[PDB]
């Protein structure tokens, strides 16, 4: 009855360090639909951060694509917070270049 | 091609926190135009692609009236569910609607669709002849019965042959330039070592549109689907998609693995390696 | 353009 969701944060285009991108986490297959999304600079939240209309596949489970504009660099780390009643702590997923 | 329109609603009732959510979204195909919320301060059917911005006043009037009144239904319709399954109003719980129509490359109507949901599991749809019903158990059984006696299926009916199939090739042409454009996807393999005796290889295809999309790994000229990270097409924020697949190969042996990408704004299957040079 | 609700569950 309860689907935790899948994650995967990526940027919208091939990174490029000083170049400026797109930063995205999205979640998937979840249900309820009650999910929290953060995304993370160095552990902190950012603040401005856009997300889509909750929407649902064909099975029933939900998806939602949040984003931001960023600029990749070498030092800085990237990641994706989420929480939701399947999880019994908040799950982070970092962001992979490569992934 | 072909071409489908789609409505996506969500009913929420979240009890000591707040009245019920209804959100509701619309889709040509794979890319969302419009959205409601009735959280938001104005709730009001608002444009989410720009070819549908072009429609006047009496339009988006008329969506959000509906909407509003949608809202309603859906409000009572979560508490008539609490009825049929016996349910306390302590607990949260979610409706889901989905229903739209498919355009075959005629253009003439080749099915609607009408299904619904009660907290993540099928409640009752409309069967292919959009004249009958299919209820998934005993409580959707009772909904049945009321939806047949009041002949609902023949108002459904109606609308996915008319207005539905009308609307859609209206939405078509009006934003043709992006919704009729089919864009292939931009591939190439990465190579990442894990140890100095093994390597993912990494097979991507990014921007395209729709999100439908076949990626394979084979070694030798036999799939590796056993053996494959497959991940789930995901929005790259900019209406087009992205996915790749991966598999874990010895050193030495990655000349023997091949990608192969069908995707319909290809004139042709791709066939990939990796290309360290 | 939206399908309006006719009925109730």
């Amino acid at each position: 009855i309860q689907r935790t969701p899948k994650i995967q944060v990526y940027s919208r285009h091939p990174a490029e360090n000083g170049k400026s991108n797109f930063l995205n986490c999205y979640v998937s297959g979840f249900h309820p639909s009650d999910i929290e999304v953060d995304l993370l600079k160095n552990g902190e939240r950012i603040e401005k951060v856009e997300h889509s209309d909750l929407s649902f596949s064909k099975d029933w489970s939900f998806y939602l694509l949040y984003y931001t504009e960023f600029t990749p660099t070498e030092k800085d780390e990237y990641a994706c917070r989420v929480n939701h009643v399947t999880l019994s702590q908040p799950k982070i997923v970092k962001w992979d270049r490569d992934m | 091609g072909s071409h489908s329109m789609r409505y996506f609603y969500t009913a929420m009732s979240r009890p000591g926190r707040g009245e019920p959510r209804f959100i509701a979204v619309g889709y040509v195909d794979d890319t969302q135009f419009v959205r409601f919320d009735s959280d938001a301060a104005s709730p009001r059917t608002e444009p989410r692609a720009p070819w549908i911005e072009q429609e006047g006043p009496e339009y988006w009037d008329g969506e959000t009236r509906n909407m509003k009144a949608s809202a309603q239904t859906y409000r009572e319709n979560l508490r008539i569910a609490l009825r049929y399954y016996n349910q306390s109003e302590a607990g949260s719980h979610i409706i889901q609607r989905m229903y739209g129509c498919d355009l075959g490359p005629d253009g003439r109507l080749l099915r609607g669709h009408d299904q619904s949901a009660y907290d993540g599991k099928d409640y009752i749809a409309l069967n292919e002849d959009l004249s009958s019903w299919t209820a998934a158990d005993t409580a959707a059984q009772i909904t049945q019965r009321k939806w047949e006696a009041a002949r609902v299926a023949e108002q459904l009916r109606a609308y996915l042959e008319g207005l539905c199939v009308e609307w859609l090739r209206r939405y078509l042409e009006n934003g043709k330039e992006t919704l009729q454009r089919a864009d292939p996807p931009k591939t190439h393999v990465t190579h990442h070592p894990i140890s100095d005796h093994e390597a993912t290889l990494r097979c991507w295809a990014l921007g395209f549109y729709p999100a439908e999309i076949t990626l394979t790994w084979q070694r030798d000229g036999e799939d590796q689907t056993q053996d494959t990270e497959l991940v789930e097409t995901r929005p790259a924020g900019d209406r087009t998609f992205q996915k790749w697949a991966a598999v874990v190969v010895p050193s030495g042996e990655e000349q023997r693995y091949t990608c192969h990408v069908q995707h319909e704004g290809l004139p042709k299957p791709l066939t990939l390696r990796w290309e360290p040079h | 353009q939206a399908s309006q609700e006719v009925k109730n569950w």
